[PDB]
RNA sequence: UGAAAUGCGCAGAUACCGGGAGGAACGCCGAUGGCGAAGGCAGCCACCUGGUCCACCCGUGACGCUGAGGCGCGAAAGCGUGGGGAGCAAACCGGAUUAGAUACCCGGGUAGUCCACGCCCUAAACGAUGCGCGCUAGGUCUCUGGGUCUCCUGGGGGCCGAAGCUAACGCGUUAAGCGCGCCGCCUGGGGAGUACGGCCGCAAGGCUGAAACUCAAAGGAAUUGACGGGGGCCCGCACAAGCGGUGGAGC
Protein backbone atom coordinates (compact mmCIF):
# COMPACT_ATOMS: atom_id res chain seq x y z
CA UNK A 1 0.00 0.00 0.00
CA UNK A 2 2.15 2.79 1.50
CA UNK A 3 5.81 1.88 0.81
CA UNK A 4 7.29 1.36 4.16
CA UNK A 5 11.09 -0.07 2.87
CA UNK A 6 12.45 -0.60 6.48
CA UNK A 7 10.69 -2.65 8.93
CA UNK A 8 10.66 -5.65 11.12
CA UNK A 9 10.23 -9.37 10.92
CA UNK A 10 9.48 -11.73 13.42
CA UNK A 11 9.91 -15.48 13.42
CA UNK A 12 7.65 -17.15 15.85
CA UNK A 13 9.28 -21.00 15.83
CA UNK A 14 7.10 -23.23 17.66
CA UNK A 15 7.56 -27.57 17.11
CA UNK A 16 3.85 -27.45 15.57
CA UNK A 17 4.42 -24.63 12.72
CA UNK A 18 5.97 -21.46 11.82
CA UNK A 19 4.77 -18.01 11.77
CA UNK A 20 6.13 -15.48 10.27
CA UNK A 21 4.89 -11.56 10.16
CA UNK A 22 6.77 -8.31 8.56
CA UNK A 23 6.03 -5.05 10.60
CA UNK A 24 7.22 -1.13 10.03
CA UNK A 25 9.79 -0.05 12.25
CA UNK A 26 6.41 0.85 14.29
CA UNK A 27 5.72 -2.43 14.92
CA UNK A 28 2.12 -2.04 12.99
CA UNK A 29 2.49 -5.51 11.02
CA UNK A 30 2.76 -5.04 7.09
CA UNK A 31 1.59 -8.85 6.38
CA UNK A 32 2.14 -12.19 7.78
CA UNK A 33 2.26 -15.68 6.87
CA UNK A 34 2.49 -19.23 8.18
CA UNK A 35 3.07 -22.87 7.26
CA UNK A 36 -1.24 -22.44 7.04
CA UNK A 37 -1.28 -19.68 5.00
CA UNK A 38 0.21 -21.57 2.53
CA UNK A 39 -1.46 -24.71 1.47
CA UNK A 40 -0.10 -27.02 3.36
CA UNK A 41 -2.25 -29.47 6.14
CA UNK A 42 -1.70 -29.56 10.08
CA UNK A 43 1.09 -31.88 10.29
CA UNK A 44 3.88 -31.21 7.52
CA UNK A 45 2.74 -27.65 6.77
CA UNK A 46 2.71 -26.37 10.60
CA UNK A 47 6.52 -26.87 11.44
CA UNK A 48 7.94 -28.56 8.58
CA UNK A 49 11.03 -26.22 7.91
CA UNK A 50 10.54 -26.35 4.53
CA UNK A 51 6.94 -24.92 5.75
CA UNK A 52 9.01 -22.15 7.37
CA UNK A 53 10.88 -21.73 4.57
CA UNK A 54 8.08 -21.41 1.93
CA UNK A 55 6.10 -18.84 4.90
CA UNK A 56 9.50 -16.77 4.97
CA UNK A 57 9.51 -16.24 2.00
CA UNK A 58 6.22 -15.46 1.13
CA UNK A 59 6.06 -12.76 4.20
CA UNK A 60 9.23 -11.39 2.17
CA UNK A 61 7.50 -11.44 -1.04
CA UNK A 62 4.28 -9.99 0.05
CA UNK A 63 5.84 -7.45 2.20
CA UNK A 64 7.89 -6.23 -0.63
CA UNK A 65 5.08 -4.56 -2.73
CA UNK A 66 4.52 -2.62 0.15
CA UNK A 67 7.89 -1.80 -0.96
CA UNK A 68 9.71 -3.45 1.33
CA UNK A 69 13.75 -3.82 1.27
CA UNK A 70 15.28 -3.61 4.92
CA UNK A 71 14.35 -5.82 7.96
CA UNK A 72 15.55 -6.67 11.37
CA UNK A 73 14.56 -10.35 12.29
CA UNK A 74 13.42 -11.62 15.68
CA UNK A 75 13.43 -14.77 16.52
CA UNK A 76 11.02 -16.17 18.92
CA UNK A 77 10.38 -20.02 20.80
CA UNK A 78 12.47 -22.64 19.81
CA UNK A 79 10.81 -25.23 16.72
CA UNK A 80 11.47 -26.79 13.70
CA UNK A 81 10.45 -29.85 12.07
CA UNK A 82 10.41 -34.12 12.17
CA UNK A 83 11.25 -33.54 8.59
CA UNK A 84 14.46 -35.23 7.40
CA UNK A 85 16.11 -32.13 6.33
CA UNK A 86 18.01 -31.14 9.10
CA UNK A 87 15.02 -28.79 9.88
CA UNK A 88 16.05 -26.45 12.71
CA UNK A 89 12.76 -25.23 11.90
CA UNK A 90 13.52 -21.43 12.49
CA UNK A 91 16.95 -21.14 10.60
CA UNK A 92 15.32 -22.11 7.84
CA UNK A 93 13.19 -19.58 7.75
CA UNK A 94 15.79 -16.95 8.88
CA UNK A 95 17.78 -18.37 5.59
CA UNK A 96 14.62 -17.87 3.65
CA UNK A 97 14.64 -14.30 4.38
CA UNK A 98 18.23 -13.74 3.94
CA UNK A 99 17.71 -14.71 -0.15
CA UNK A 100 13.95 -13.68 -0.12
CA UNK A 101 15.65 -10.39 -1.38
CA UNK A 102 14.99 -8.39 1.84
CA UNK A 103 18.71 -7.46 3.39
CA UNK A 104 18.56 -8.65 6.29
CA UNK A 105 20.38 -6.31 9.68
CA UNK A 106 20.33 -8.51 12.10
CA UNK A 107 19.30 -11.50 13.83
CA UNK A 108 17.95 -10.82 17.30
CA UNK A 109 16.98 -13.66 19.77
CA UNK A 110 13.98 -12.66 21.82
CA UNK A 111 12.31 -15.48 23.23
CA UNK A 112 10.05 -14.72 25.84
CA UNK A 113 10.29 -16.42 28.82
CA UNK A 114 7.69 -16.37 31.55
CA UNK A 115 9.11 -15.44 35.36
CA UNK A 116 7.04 -18.84 36.08
CA UNK A 117 3.60 -19.01 34.61
CA UNK A 118 2.71 -22.30 35.39
CA UNK A 119 4.33 -25.69 35.81
CA UNK A 120 4.79 -27.14 32.27
CA UNK A 121 3.56 -30.93 31.37
CA UNK A 122 5.15 -32.76 28.01
CA UNK A 123 7.85 -34.27 29.88
CA UNK A 124 9.04 -30.81 30.86
CA UNK A 125 10.46 -29.31 34.24
CA UNK B 1 35.61 -45.90 -14.36
CA UNK B 2 35.57 -48.89 -16.52
CA UNK B 3 38.89 -47.95 -17.99
CA UNK B 4 40.95 -45.38 -19.82
CA UNK B 5 39.21 -43.79 -22.72
CA UNK B 6 40.95 -46.43 -25.88
CA UNK B 7 40.64 -44.98 -28.78
CA UNK B 8 39.32 -46.29 -31.71
CA UNK B 9 39.92 -46.77 -35.24
CA UNK B 10 37.62 -44.56 -37.52
CA UNK B 11 35.48 -46.28 -39.52
CA UNK B 12 36.79 -47.56 -42.82
CA UNK B 13 34.17 -46.15 -45.50
CA UNK B 14 34.25 -42.47 -43.99
CA UNK B 15 37.36 -42.08 -41.48
CA UNK B 16 34.86 -40.91 -38.55
CA UNK B 17 35.96 -42.29 -35.27
CA UNK B 18 32.45 -41.40 -34.10
CA UNK B 19 30.84 -43.57 -36.29
CA UNK B 20 33.05 -46.65 -35.40
CA UNK B 21 31.66 -46.17 -31.81
CA UNK B 22 28.25 -46.20 -33.11
CA UNK B 23 29.03 -49.08 -34.74
CA UNK B 24 30.18 -50.62 -31.57
CA UNK B 25 26.78 -50.13 -30.21
CA UNK B 26 25.18 -52.13 -32.63
CA UNK B 27 27.54 -54.88 -32.91
CA UNK B 28 26.64 -57.83 -30.08
CA UNK B 29 28.69 -61.34 -29.88
CA UNK B 30 32.27 -59.44 -31.62
CA UNK B 31 30.21 -59.97 -35.04
CA UNK B 32 31.64 -56.93 -36.24
CA UNK B 33 31.04 -57.53 -39.42
CA UNK B 34 27.14 -57.56 -39.43
CA UNK B 35 27.18 -54.81 -37.24
CA UNK B 36 28.90 -52.52 -39.89
CA UNK B 37 26.76 -54.11 -42.22
CA UNK B 38 24.04 -52.89 -40.60
CA UNK B 39 24.81 -49.03 -40.03
CA UNK B 40 26.13 -49.07 -44.18
CA UNK B 41 22.93 -50.32 -45.11
CA UNK B 42 20.95 -47.56 -43.11
CA UNK B 43 23.35 -45.27 -44.50
CA UNK B 44 22.41 -46.28 -47.99
CA UNK B 45 18.71 -45.70 -46.71
CA UNK B 46 19.49 -42.51 -45.61
CA UNK B 47 20.59 -41.28 -49.11
CA UNK B 48 17.44 -42.53 -51.04
CA UNK B 49 14.93 -41.56 -48.83
CA UNK B 50 16.43 -38.58 -48.14
CA UNK B 51 18.31 -35.92 -50.22
CA UNK B 52 21.07 -35.74 -47.67
CA UNK B 53 24.47 -37.56 -47.21
CA UNK B 54 24.21 -39.64 -44.20
CA UNK B 55 27.23 -38.99 -42.43
CA UNK B 56 25.36 -35.05 -41.92
CA UNK B 57 22.36 -36.92 -41.13
CA UNK B 58 23.60 -39.17 -37.99
CA UNK B 59 25.88 -36.85 -36.70
CA UNK B 60 22.57 -34.33 -36.66
CA UNK B 61 20.67 -37.19 -34.68
CA UNK B 62 23.73 -37.70 -32.24
CA UNK B 63 23.71 -33.76 -31.28
CA UNK B 64 19.62 -33.95 -30.79
CA UNK B 65 20.14 -36.81 -28.65
CA UNK B 66 22.74 -35.91 -25.95
CA UNK B 67 21.42 -34.89 -23.01
CA UNK B 68 22.70 -31.63 -21.45
CA UNK B 69 21.86 -32.21 -18.41
CA UNK B 70 20.76 -35.72 -16.03
CA UNK B 71 19.41 -36.19 -12.45
CA UNK B 72 21.47 -37.88 -10.03
CA UNK B 73 20.24 -38.91 -7.07
CA UNK B 74 22.13 -38.19 -3.79
CA UNK B 75 21.39 -39.00 -0.14
CA UNK B 76 20.21 -35.23 1.98
CA UNK B 77 19.26 -35.55 5.42
CA UNK B 78 16.40 -36.88 4.19
CA UNK B 79 15.30 -39.03 1.55
CA UNK B 80 17.78 -39.05 -1.46
CA UNK B 81 17.18 -36.06 -3.82
CA UNK B 82 17.87 -35.97 -7.43
CA UNK B 83 20.51 -33.71 -8.34
CA UNK B 84 20.25 -32.27 -11.28
CA UNK B 85 23.53 -32.09 -12.82
CA UNK B 86 25.72 -31.65 -16.26
CA UNK B 87 26.64 -34.37 -18.48
CA UNK B 88 30.60 -34.91 -19.20
CA UNK B 89 31.31 -34.51 -23.00
CA UNK B 90 32.38 -37.98 -23.51
CA UNK B 91 29.55 -38.89 -21.31
CA UNK B 92 26.69 -37.52 -23.80
CA UNK B 93 28.05 -39.18 -26.67
CA UNK B 94 27.86 -42.38 -25.08
CA UNK B 95 24.16 -42.32 -24.07
CA UNK B 96 23.28 -40.76 -27.35
CA UNK B 97 24.52 -43.43 -29.40
CA UNK B 98 23.59 -45.89 -26.69
CA UNK B 99 20.25 -44.24 -26.85
CA UNK B 100 19.71 -44.23 -30.45
CA UNK B 101 20.65 -48.18 -31.04
CA UNK B 102 18.53 -49.27 -28.44
CA UNK B 103 15.18 -46.86 -29.75
CA UNK B 104 16.21 -48.30 -32.86
CA UNK B 105 15.53 -51.59 -31.75
CA UNK B 106 12.74 -50.66 -30.42
CA UNK B 107 10.67 -49.14 -33.71
CA UNK B 108 8.28 -52.26 -34.65
CA UNK B 109 9.48 -51.78 -38.46
CA UNK B 110 11.67 -54.51 -39.31
CA UNK B 111 13.19 -53.61 -42.39
CA UNK B 112 15.99 -55.44 -44.10
CA UNK B 113 17.11 -58.70 -43.37
CA UNK B 114 18.14 -57.39 -40.18
CA UNK B 115 17.68 -54.45 -38.34
CA UNK B 116 19.45 -52.01 -40.89
CA UNK B 117 16.42 -50.12 -41.81
CA UNK B 118 15.47 -49.20 -37.85
CA UNK B 119 18.41 -47.61 -37.44
CA UNK B 120 18.44 -45.91 -40.65
CA UNK B 121 14.96 -44.29 -39.70
CA UNK B 122 16.07 -44.26 -36.29
CA UNK B 123 18.56 -41.48 -37.33
CA UNK B 124 16.69 -39.42 -39.37
CA UNK B 125 13.73 -39.52 -36.92
CA UNK B 126 16.60 -38.66 -34.43
CA UNK B 127 17.71 -35.43 -36.78
CA UNK B 128 16.23 -32.13 -35.85
CA UNK B 129 14.92 -32.02 -39.21
CA UNK B 130 13.27 -34.11 -37.70
CA UNK B 131 13.82 -34.41 -33.83
CA UNK B 132 11.46 -36.95 -32.70
CA UNK B 133 11.57 -40.92 -32.10
CA UNK B 134 12.15 -42.57 -29.11
CA UNK B 135 15.50 -41.45 -29.05
CA UNK B 136 15.10 -38.78 -28.60
CA UNK B 137 12.22 -38.79 -26.13
CA UNK B 138 14.44 -40.12 -23.94
CA UNK B 139 16.87 -37.62 -24.04
CA UNK B 140 14.22 -34.85 -23.78
CA UNK B 141 12.59 -36.49 -20.81
CA UNK B 142 15.83 -36.60 -18.89
CA UNK B 143 16.34 -33.26 -19.35
CA UNK B 144 12.92 -32.54 -18.19
CA UNK B 145 13.43 -34.31 -15.17
CA UNK B 146 16.46 -32.17 -14.16
CA UNK B 147 15.32 -28.43 -14.11
CA UNK B 148 12.46 -30.04 -12.65
CA UNK B 149 13.91 -29.89 -9.45
CA UNK B 150 16.22 -27.74 -10.30
C1' U C 1 8.24 -42.77 18.66
C1' G C 2 12.50 -46.94 15.73
C1' A C 3 7.61 -47.20 14.41
C1' A C 4 3.52 -46.50 17.37
C1' A C 5 -0.11 -46.10 21.09
C1' U C 6 -1.98 -44.19 25.66
C1' G C 7 -3.02 -38.86 25.98
C1' C C 8 -4.97 -33.99 24.88
C1' G C 9 -8.45 -31.28 21.35
C1' C C 10 -15.23 -29.00 18.14
C1' A C 11 -17.28 -27.56 26.18
C1' G C 12 -12.32 -25.19 20.13
C1' A C 13 -6.77 -27.96 21.68
C1' U C 14 -1.93 -27.04 18.94
C1' A C 15 0.43 -22.63 16.50
C1' C C 16 -0.17 -16.57 17.39
C1' C C 17 -1.07 -11.70 20.23
C1' G C 18 -2.29 -9.21 24.94
C1' G C 19 -3.37 -9.34 30.41
C1' G C 20 -2.89 -11.76 35.07
C1' A C 21 -1.49 -15.24 39.05
C1' G C 22 2.13 -18.62 41.17
C1' G C 23 6.41 -21.54 42.11
C1' A C 24 11.37 -22.75 41.02
C1' A C 25 15.94 -21.68 38.80
C1' C C 26 19.28 -17.79 37.62
C1' G C 27 21.01 -17.72 30.40
C1' C C 28 25.40 -14.49 28.15
C1' C C 29 29.65 -12.96 31.20
C1' G C 30 31.80 -18.32 32.53
C1' A C 31 37.28 -19.90 32.22
C1' U C 32 41.37 -24.17 30.91
C1' G C 33 38.60 -18.92 36.40
C1' G C 34 37.50 -17.58 41.81
C1' C C 35 36.08 -18.44 47.32
C1' G C 36 35.77 -21.77 51.66
C1' A C 37 38.32 -26.29 56.63
C1' A C 38 35.34 -29.71 54.46
C1' G C 39 30.42 -30.46 52.93
C1' G C 40 30.01 -26.84 49.36
C1' C C 41 29.20 -21.67 47.02
C1' A C 42 27.44 -18.47 40.96
C1' G C 43 20.92 -12.60 38.41
C1' C C 44 21.27 -7.71 40.79
C1' C C 45 20.90 -4.45 45.48
C1' A C 46 21.74 -3.04 50.47
C1' C C 47 22.89 -4.42 55.58
C1' C C 48 25.39 -7.83 59.00
C1' U C 49 29.80 -11.08 58.95
C1' G C 50 34.27 -15.06 58.30
C1' G C 51 38.72 -16.21 55.99
C1' U C 52 42.98 -14.48 52.97
C1' C C 53 47.01 -12.14 50.10
C1' C C 54 50.59 -8.00 49.39
C1' A C 55 53.68 -3.47 50.78
C1' C C 56 56.00 -0.77 55.06
C1' C C 57 58.85 -3.19 58.51
C1' C C 58 56.37 0.01 62.83
C1' G C 59 54.59 -2.93 67.82
C1' U C 60 54.78 -7.76 71.34
C1' G C 61 59.18 -10.99 72.11
C1' A C 62 58.92 -18.10 71.41
C1' C C 63 53.41 -16.11 72.84
C1' G C 64 55.08 -22.20 68.66
C1' C C 65 53.47 -27.36 66.25
C1' U C 66 50.16 -31.41 66.59
C1' G C 67 46.16 -32.84 68.88
C1' A C 68 43.19 -38.99 72.12
C1' G C 69 38.43 -38.12 74.08
C1' G C 70 34.70 -33.04 73.69
C1' C C 71 32.17 -29.42 70.96
C1' G C 72 30.81 -27.71 66.50
C1' C C 73 29.98 -27.98 61.01
C1' G C 74 28.70 -31.72 57.68
C1' A C 75 26.01 -33.30 49.80
C1' A C 76 21.67 -36.28 48.67
C1' A C 77 18.02 -39.17 50.40
C1' G C 78 15.30 -39.63 54.68
C1' C C 79 12.26 -38.16 59.58
C1' G C 80 8.84 -34.59 62.81
C1' U C 81 5.47 -29.94 62.85
C1' G C 82 3.71 -26.11 59.86
C1' G C 83 3.78 -23.62 55.06
C1' G C 84 4.35 -23.91 49.83
C1' G C 85 3.88 -26.55 45.24
C1' A C 86 5.24 -23.85 38.50
C1' G C 87 8.47 -27.64 36.45
C1' C C 88 10.49 -32.43 37.70
C1' A C 89 9.42 -36.96 39.53
C1' A C 90 10.62 -43.00 43.66
C1' A C 91 5.95 -45.41 44.41
C1' C C 92 1.94 -45.86 41.62
C1' C C 93 -1.74 -45.80 36.89
C1' G C 94 -1.55 -46.48 31.67
C1' G C 95 0.66 -47.00 26.44
C1' A C 96 4.39 -49.58 23.63
C1' U C 97 8.66 -53.17 23.03
C1' U C 98 9.44 -58.30 24.29
C1' A C 99 9.42 -65.04 24.38
C1' G C 100 8.21 -62.57 29.21
C1' A C 101 9.27 -56.40 30.51
C1' U C 102 7.37 -56.25 37.35
C1' A C 103 13.00 -52.26 32.71
C1' C C 104 14.97 -49.37 29.30
C1' C C 105 10.99 -45.71 25.23
C1' C C 106 5.98 -42.75 25.44
C1' G C 107 1.44 -40.41 28.57
C1' G C 108 0.08 -39.37 33.39
C1' G C 109 1.42 -39.01 38.62
C1' U C 110 1.92 -39.04 44.91
C1' A C 111 5.85 -38.54 48.49
C1' G C 112 9.74 -35.57 47.48
C1' U C 113 12.29 -31.69 45.23
C1' C C 114 11.09 -25.27 47.73
C1' C C 115 10.61 -22.39 53.04
C1' A C 116 10.80 -22.38 58.38
C1' C C 117 11.98 -24.86 63.01
C1' G C 118 13.88 -29.29 64.84
C1' C C 119 16.23 -34.33 63.71
C1' C C 120 19.32 -37.65 60.97
C1' C C 121 25.31 -37.76 59.94
C1' U C 122 25.96 -40.74 55.56
C1' A C 123 28.96 -40.86 50.67
C1' A C 124 33.49 -42.62 44.87
C1' A C 125 32.33 -36.83 52.12
C1' C C 126 38.13 -38.05 46.29
C1' G C 127 43.66 -35.26 45.14
C1' A C 128 40.82 -42.46 46.74
C1' U C 129 47.13 -38.39 48.95
C1' G C 130 46.20 -36.04 57.69
C1' C C 131 48.54 -31.08 59.63
C1' G C 132 53.09 -27.90 60.34
C1' C C 133 58.20 -26.55 59.19
C1' G C 134 62.94 -26.82 56.56
C1' C C 135 65.77 -28.40 52.31
C1' U C 136 66.33 -30.14 46.86
C1' A C 137 67.14 -27.56 38.43
C1' G C 138 64.23 -25.41 35.56
C1' G C 139 60.53 -24.43 31.66
C1' U C 140 55.43 -22.84 30.33
C1' C C 141 50.22 -20.95 30.87
C1' U C 142 47.10 -18.71 34.35
C1' C C 143 44.37 -15.74 38.91
C1' U C 144 45.44 -11.97 42.52
C1' G C 145 49.11 -7.87 45.12
C1' G C 146 53.91 -5.02 44.95
C1' G C 147 58.07 -3.29 41.90
C1' U C 148 62.90 0.34 39.43
C1' C C 149 56.26 -3.08 35.17
C1' U C 150 59.49 -5.87 27.24
C1' C C 151 60.56 -8.47 33.70
C1' C C 152 61.66 -9.16 38.82
C1' U C 153 59.28 -10.34 43.43
C1' G C 154 54.91 -12.56 47.03
C1' G C 155 50.43 -15.58 47.45
C1' G C 156 47.14 -19.21 44.55
C1' G C 157 45.63 -22.51 40.15
C1' G C 158 47.40 -25.93 35.88
C1' C C 159 50.81 -28.31 32.47
C1' C C 160 55.97 -30.33 31.38
C1' G C 161 60.14 -31.84 33.60
C1' A C 162 66.34 -31.96 37.29
C1' A C 163 67.86 -34.83 41.22
C1' G C 164 65.43 -38.33 43.54
C1' C C 165 61.29 -41.75 44.72
C1' U C 166 57.96 -45.86 42.92
C1' A C 167 56.07 -52.70 41.72
C1' A C 168 54.60 -50.22 37.71
C1' C C 169 51.48 -46.42 36.49
C1' G C 170 53.18 -42.28 37.83
C1' C C 171 54.99 -38.29 41.63
C1' G C 172 58.53 -34.35 40.96
C1' U C 173 59.08 -26.40 45.10
C1' U C 174 50.89 -27.46 44.66
C1' A C 175 56.17 -34.33 46.17
C1' A C 176 54.25 -39.67 46.01
C1' G C 177 61.77 -36.42 46.92
C1' C C 178 65.24 -35.47 51.38
C1' G C 179 64.19 -34.65 56.88
C1' C C 180 61.86 -33.61 61.87
C1' G C 181 57.21 -33.24 65.14
C1' C C 182 52.29 -34.85 66.45
C1' C C 183 47.43 -37.31 65.13
C1' G C 184 44.46 -41.19 62.56
C1' C C 185 44.74 -45.95 60.25
C1' C C 186 46.39 -51.25 57.94
C1' U C 187 48.13 -56.69 59.13
C1' G C 188 45.41 -62.61 53.20
C1' G C 189 40.18 -63.61 50.91
C1' G C 190 34.92 -65.05 52.17
C1' G C 191 31.84 -65.27 56.46
C1' A C 192 30.90 -59.37 57.43
C1' G C 193 30.44 -53.94 58.21
C1' U C 194 27.23 -59.37 59.79
C1' A C 195 26.22 -61.52 65.24
C1' C C 196 26.33 -60.02 70.23
C1' G C 197 26.86 -56.02 73.80
C1' G C 198 26.94 -50.83 74.43
C1' C C 199 26.02 -45.67 73.00
C1' C C 200 23.11 -42.38 69.77
C1' G C 201 18.20 -41.69 66.91
C1' C C 202 11.06 -40.28 66.65
C1' A C 203 12.08 -43.66 62.84
C1' A C 204 14.94 -45.34 58.99
C1' G C 205 19.07 -46.37 60.81
C1' G C 206 24.29 -44.65 62.68
C1' C C 207 29.00 -45.45 65.71
C1' U C 208 31.74 -49.35 67.76
C1' G C 209 32.53 -54.42 66.07
C1' A C 210 33.77 -60.12 66.42
C1' A C 211 33.50 -65.77 66.29
C1' A C 212 32.59 -70.66 64.31
C1' C C 213 33.33 -72.31 59.62
C1' U C 214 35.86 -72.06 54.80
C1' C C 215 39.42 -70.95 50.65
C1' A C 216 44.61 -70.82 48.43
C1' A C 217 43.86 -67.46 47.12
C1' A C 218 41.89 -62.40 47.23
C1' G C 219 44.89 -58.26 45.01
C1' G C 220 47.83 -53.90 42.48
C1' A C 221 50.45 -52.36 37.99
C1' A C 222 52.19 -53.43 33.61
C1' U C 223 53.03 -57.30 28.99
C1' U C 224 51.66 -60.26 24.87
C1' G C 225 47.23 -61.88 22.65
C1' A C 226 42.23 -62.92 21.85
C1' C C 227 37.64 -60.26 22.04
C1' G C 228 34.02 -55.61 21.66
C1' G C 229 26.44 -47.61 14.25
C1' G C 230 35.83 -43.97 16.38
C1' G C 231 39.35 -41.07 13.07
C1' G C 232 43.09 -40.99 8.89
C1' C C 233 45.49 -43.36 4.58
C1' C C 234 44.77 -47.32 0.74
C1' C C 235 43.24 -51.63 -2.09
C1' G C 236 40.05 -55.69 -4.83
C1' C C 237 34.58 -56.42 -10.87
C1' A C 238 33.60 -54.21 -3.81
C1' C C 239 30.23 -50.46 -5.40
C1' A C 240 29.41 -47.18 -9.16
C1' A C 241 29.61 -47.07 -15.06
C1' G C 242 28.36 -50.82 -18.75
C1' C C 243 27.22 -55.45 -21.66
C1' G C 244 25.10 -60.21 -20.99
C1' G C 245 22.27 -63.37 -17.49
C1' U C 246 19.78 -66.26 -13.02
C1' G C 247 14.70 -65.66 -10.60
C1' G C 248 9.18 -66.87 -15.24
C1' A C 249 8.82 -71.80 -19.23
C1' G C 250 10.27 -76.80 -20.91
C1' C C 251 13.98 -79.92 -20.22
Amino acid sequence: DNSQVFGVARIYASFNDTFVHVTDLSGKETIARVTGGMKVKADRDESSPYAAMLAAQDVAAKCREVGITAVHVKIRATGGTRTKTPGPGGQAALRALARSGLRIGRIEDVTPVPSDSTRKKGGRR
Amino acid sequence: RYANKRFRKAQCPIIERLTNSLMMNGRNNGKKLKAVRIIKHTLDIINVLTDQNPIQVVVDAITNTGPREDTTRVGGGGAARRQAVDVSPLRRVNQAIALLTIGAREAAFRNIKTIAETLAEELINAAKGSSTSYAIKKKDELERVAKSNR
